[PDB]
């Protein structure tokens, strides 16, 4: 009897007549990649394929799930959205996900700290789980660390149906010297928790190119710990302010 | 040139070459999103007919981004052999299609003819090809390159070992490498998409790859797919150089989005010649894929197949060891489902082989596209019959840090044994000495990474 | 046997073997229409796992229709080799899948193991196979039969010449025959679906086919795909007998809908032996295809894959020269789109080869299905790599009287030249002597029906 | 590094690397003329031993002309792969010799190792090789290039058809072409040394060559061995471009004597890519030969072998289709007799192959040298066994306007039939279709230029 979502299923070694079976377990705990499941001729073994399919069915589900509005309120976050009205349209209209709606532009001018040094934006992007799971761990150390021995911190807010280039528009509206976007990545097969940070210095919709952003990817318990991440983000914003540059424009 | 035709008694009129190129495409979500797609099957067919009746000169003289505005247009236009162009300039695209597919057209005939093309012409041919046309046409245009392995010889099939980790953990990377080699994967390259884009970490990942290469005397090359400038810097500081990689896009503005100047690719070639551990003459690696220019706001109203062909025209200038489309890497907004991803993979491979580059394909999809692993298995077999130069390999195709599914190490062994194809001959020799392969087949003790211990 | 499993902590409970078989299928419109499909991707995976854990005996002893009620069930069950059954009866379906795929399992290992199977067990294995499993597994299970040509030898690829006409006009039929032959099509059979089902018209059509066969001494066989009764009477009355055809269904009720008794197929065999112009030992021809039983209201709550596999268990008793599924012949209500049509084709071929029958595929679609000709070209190449014994051929694939699109004569020549496959060896010799083929390739003068005049 | 050794108890002291290189040479008139030769057999052997004990670095860092003073030195030095250099920099020239000759050194081992070399190091290895070392070492270092024919494949042997005339009379040129083709000569190039160096005459001669090429669709390429500038202008003005030729010398001063700048050769490459009728990637053609630099007063006290090796270091930068030494083209003042001409030919070929260039040899002599036609026949067979890429061909070897004797058309047919070698595969197919060759051998009707009429 076996649950394909169980940890026992994930650790299963399927190599038959191995050369050194102890090495196999050593290799198995070295990585989250699906190593050491063996083979049937050149095809995957039955259990390996079943666990793949199981994980896919779960992965697909994470794509359409939305963070409830009540979650964002219980975090004290202002919510605006892009021009996107729903999750299905979100998947097909990246051009609209990169643009704030007309009400979002006004809500930001009305309720957000003007001309901050560092402006923090949160968005579901392609993965709700990457926010709901990591949020409490990364966001307070980040907001606190920017204050401590710090500077003018903008009002953090949540953007529904957001794409990365929408941070250029937020920067222009707010006069932010540095804009920090925490966003969910497209979900992987085995987990949907991976969050990344895209940060840019003094963006301008007209001229900023994508290489002008610095990316910090794979923030989650299996990648860079969310607490640990906030600290590298703080330092990065310090350097962007020092250097007046972001992405490929920073020294080193 | 005609920009109209009558179909079932109705006139189908088009505004310019760029629109005919766009509406001729098989339907895909990206062309709809770009606003350039045909309104209906009828208008698509009418566009194909108008396109089939245009000449090579019609399309060569109408690049989708003007020469004086785009260094990629200039690079493509300036590399034309004008003697080969003059011989074909009055051929209709319909005649060029039939010439490529003819069994009376030899590999050497195409070698000269393709030098008279520009990427827009290459795209034009692909647009009026059925799926079997794209497969058969590509199969009769082999492209062979050599680094420390030879890739592209008809009857062979290579694979990139792609051992990625969420933290660039060198133990996770090694673990995937041993597993991949044990299935015969890695004759194209052992190439890592790094998480941290910094010199010391690239060296660590390169040192890890080359520790395995050096320990078992493997004929192959390593690569870390960071930005090309950080690769150059790491190699100049002593990291082991194998292939030097860069993502490319089909317009100057798209290259700026990536932070790439053409001078950097010139620099990568010179750095490879001064530093890189490569026996053969080819050491660059590019990756491409439909939708990148549209994503960058850099398609200038052209469709994604024409833009992707311009990638191959850019690549050809630098004579790389390998190029591959990353066919469904991005999402449903550019290629929605199975049908569209297969069609684009066949197109991409066909255009890359017609442009004379060493064309492989990362057969892949994402979890927000309407696709599943059976699609990867469908496409990898079709492209293999097309003579695709290599695919990727990961454990069961699950990438734990790029969050998409590619092909398994299993899939390369399956393709090779299904179709009686061999690895690169130098790598096959190595697999034989390791006891992993005999007569193109995995031995009983293969597929077991602990064999290396 | 368990009918339950826990998946991500949730219990999925299944009612009987029949429900498990059904829900384990990849999604297809027919199963939804039949009300037998998984409710979720999760439930579909739970069904596969439950199914993978059942034993050969569990499924052998739970046929979807009871022995006492169904002569097809009895025929399937009575034909089992009980010694081969007893060796594998306690294997899980998971273990049987891995056995079929293993490179240490030889063709002769499977030759004996398959005699211990029943059709429901064959279906079970297919349900837990990915697309590449279905292709690789089928490839390593060749089935070779012989009429006047030999079909199924690995490295060969045959084709039915399908010269149909809306009036059975013998001139239109003859013209399509010369065109087909000129592309190397016809080593499987020259087989005509007649408009009129009468002895005089069948004889007229048969006389037409054999007039061409006899004039150029073609090693092949003709057939008119009328009801088996009118074929038998035409041949008894002196029409030339080649292959004897019948459409089959996987249940007694389904056979009745078609007006077929098993006694007619015993008669076909006896009539073939007395009259038919066949050098080898195989002379029967059957066609199958998913959804047939459900269309007759004769699936008894079983899914269309299990009902299709029971066709092959029936077919195997009569050891036919050829069987093919007509994969998308009916419409979108049973298989909706490319995805489902490719999947069904791979399933049908694999299950046919696992059952030991000479399995081919009519790669086709209808105009009311979400399919196009690029789909047929995808599937025919996939199935060729699986060692599909034959496909159909019509001029460009357009059937002018059955109102559907199959594969073109071009497609067989494409497949053969792409994959370095040859025709049936007897027919290849005739094409060589006709000047149509040299070294597996069409000569310059091939493709021209006027070459026969 | 030592510049001294004791031989039979006597101390031989040498002044610099340059003197060691020179005195280690086998005796030849040019070195005596240059005042650089060993005074005794004993001193010559002491020089070889001193030389054998120096390291790669010792010689890499002491080029016979300084980087700051000579653009050929800079080109040679700037092209080194420093990673490959660093691996071998501490090998002795003795150890490098044994490495090249070893059967455990593969073609791909040498492919990388040679990128760490400079020309002076290449020369050093040759100086401590016996004649059979030079033949065996060169044989195991094949260099393959492709224009419209492929040259250099082991088991093949190509030939330049040299149809020269004292008035550039197109009828005399054409007659020699038909004769050459009739013996299977011309797969390297149909190349004419013109009497007059003017655009109209070059175009006339080129039109003549390409008239024959185009009439019989010959897979080959033409060339007129004028100064590279007039070739470039003729082609820019519309003359058919095949190979672009230039005579080279191993020093900046030597290039000036010839009126060549390196920028012209970069221009030749660019003009070739825009205009020339070449299917493959290689289109340049260079000629070299011992004594050239000393004749220009541009050897700077270096010996003629080291100066010849620097030609190949220059040639390699431009990756030509073919290079050949013109081994005894000049006269007895540089190479006196058979002994010296054979030795020089073996040296030149070996150094060329070690440098990675497509190396052939004009086996020739002058009438004021102590040589005869039996010498050319000795050397061409020796060099064929070394895998020499090509030789020349003239009717019986008599050049009526260059006033020297090369190899006959007969000699290429002799070499091929003696050693079971074939022509360039593309050209061999054309000779087969012309009825001139069957199984590598001249048919009965070959050798007869009237066969083309
Ligand atoms: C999809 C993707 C791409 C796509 C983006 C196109 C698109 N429309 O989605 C393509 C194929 C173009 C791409 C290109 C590159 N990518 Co990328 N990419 C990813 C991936 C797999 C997912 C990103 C995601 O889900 N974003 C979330 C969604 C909601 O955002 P979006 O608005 O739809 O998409 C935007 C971002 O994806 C952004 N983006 C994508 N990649 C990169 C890389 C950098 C440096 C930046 C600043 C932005 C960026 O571009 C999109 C358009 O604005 C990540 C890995 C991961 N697990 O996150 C790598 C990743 C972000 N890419 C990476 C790299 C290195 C690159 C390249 C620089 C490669 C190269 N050698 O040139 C290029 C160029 C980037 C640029 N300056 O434009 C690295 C970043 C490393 C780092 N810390 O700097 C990552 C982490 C993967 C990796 N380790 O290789 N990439
Ligand atoms: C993001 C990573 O995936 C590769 N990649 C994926 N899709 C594309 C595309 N359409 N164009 C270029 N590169 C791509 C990049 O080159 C980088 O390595
Ligand atoms: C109707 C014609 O097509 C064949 N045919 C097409 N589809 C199927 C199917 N699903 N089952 C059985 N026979 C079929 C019939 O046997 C007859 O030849
Ligand atoms: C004079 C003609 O012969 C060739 N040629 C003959 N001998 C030599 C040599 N030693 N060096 C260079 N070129 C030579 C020239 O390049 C020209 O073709």
């Amino acid at each position: 009897a076996l649950d394909l979502g169980s940890a026992e299923a994930k650790a299963w070694i399927g190599v038959e007549n191995p050369h050194r079976a102890d090495v196999l377990t050593e290799l198995r705990r070295s990585t989250v990649a699906r190593v050491c499941t063996g083979r049937a001729g050149p095809r995957p073994r039955t259990q390996a394929l079943l666990r793949f399919l199981a994980d896919h069915s779960r992965s697909k589900d994470t794509v359409l799930k939305e963070v409830p509005e009540e979650w964002v309120k219980a975090q004290g976050l202002l919510e605006v959205r892009s021009e996107i009205s729903d999750k299905n349209l979100y998947l097909t209209r990246p051009d609209m996900g990169r643009r704030l709606c007309a009400e979002a532009v006004e809500a930001l001018k009305a309720q957000c700290v003007a001309n901050p040094d560092v402006q923090v934006v949160i968005s579901d992007g392609l993965s709700t789980d990457a926010i709901t799971v990591n949020y409490e761990e990364i966001l307070p150390p980040l907001m606190a660390g920017l204050k401590q021995a710090g500077l003018k911190v903008g009002t953090p807010f949540f953007v529904r149906y957001g794409r990365v280039k929408i941070e250029d528009q937020i920067g222009e509206i707010l006069g932010a010297k540095v804009v920090i976007l925490l966003v969910g990545e497209r979900p992987g097969l085995g987990q949907s928790e991976s969050l990344s940070c895209y940060a840019v210095y003094s963006p301008r919709m007209a001229t900023t190119v994508e290489a002008d952003r610095t990316c910090i990817s794979n923030i989650h318990q299996g990648g860079t710990p969310p607490v640990e991440a906030a600290a590298v983000i703080v330092d990065l914003a310090k350097r962007m302010l020092e250097q007046k540059a972001s992405g490929i424009n920073m020294t080193r | 040139m005609k920009l109209k035709t009558t179909l079932f008694g109705n006139v189908y009129q088009f505004k310019d070459v760029k629109e005919v190129l766009a509406k001729a495409n098989e339907l895909r979500s990206g062309d709809v999103l770009a606003g350039v797609a045909a309104a209906s099957s009828q208008e698509r067919v009418a566009a194909k007919q108008v396109l089939s009746e245009m000449t090579v000169a019609d399309i060569r003289n109408n690049p989708v981004i003007a020469y004086e505005d785009d260094c990629v247009t200039r690079l493509i236009q300036d590399d034309v052999n004008e003697t080969a162009y003059n011989q074909i300039k009055n051929w209709s695209i319909s005649e060029l299609r039939e010439y490529v597919l003819s069994d009376e057209t030899s590999v050497d005939d195409i070698a000269f003819t393709r030098k008279g093309l520009t990427s827009e012409v290459v795209a034009a041919v692909a647009k009026i090809c059925s799926n079997a046309d794209l497969i058969y046409g590509a199969k009769k245009m082999p492209v062979i390159k050599k680094a420390n392995t030879t890739i592209g010889i008809p009857g062979t099939f290579s694979a990139r070992l792609q051992p990625n980790d969420t933290r660039d953990d060198v133990q996770s990377i090694a673990a995937q490498i041993y597993e991949g080699l044990s299935f015969g994967v890695g004759d194209a390259v052992i190439g890592v998409n790094p998480v941290t884009d910094d010199v010391e970490n690239l060296s660590r990942v390169l040192d890890t790859i080359y520790g395995v290469i050096d320990k078992f005397n493997i004929p192959t090359q390593g690569c870390v797919l960071a930005h090309v400038t950080t690769q150059i810097e790491a190699i100049r500081r002593g990291a082991p150089g194998g292939l030097i990689f860069q993502s490319i896009c089909g317009s100057e503005k798209g290259l700026k989005e990536f932070g790439v100047e053409l001078a950097m690719l010139d620099e990568a070639r010179a750095v490879g010649a001064e530093f890189n551990r490569i026996a053969g003459e080819n050491c660059l690696y590019f990756e491409t894929g439909q939708g990148s220019a549209l994503s960058a706001g850099a398609n200038f109203g052209a469709d994604q197949v024409t833009m992707e062909a311009r990638n191959y025209g850019l690549a050809r200038h630098y004579d790389p060891f390998i190029v591959n489309t990353v066919v469904g890497f991005i999402g449903p907004e550019y290629l929605y489902n199975d049908r569209q991803i297969i069609r684009a993979g066949l197109e991409d491979h066909f255009m890359g082989k017609l442009s004379g580059i060493s064309m492989g394909c990362d057969c892949c999809y994402t979890n927000h596209a309407d696709a599943d692993q059976n699609l990867n298995e469908n496409l990898m077999i079709l492209l293999a019959t097309a003579g695709c130069n290599y695919i990727m390999g990961m454990p069961l195709g699950d990438d734990i840090m790029l969050n998409y599914q590619t092909t398994a190490f299993h899939d390369t062994a399956t393709v090779r044994q299904l179709l009686n194809l061999r690895p690169s001959p130098e790598f096959e020799r190595w697999l034989e000495s390791m006891g992993i392969m005999a007569n193109g087949r995995l031995t009983k003790r293969a597929g077991d990474p602990s064999l290396f211990f």
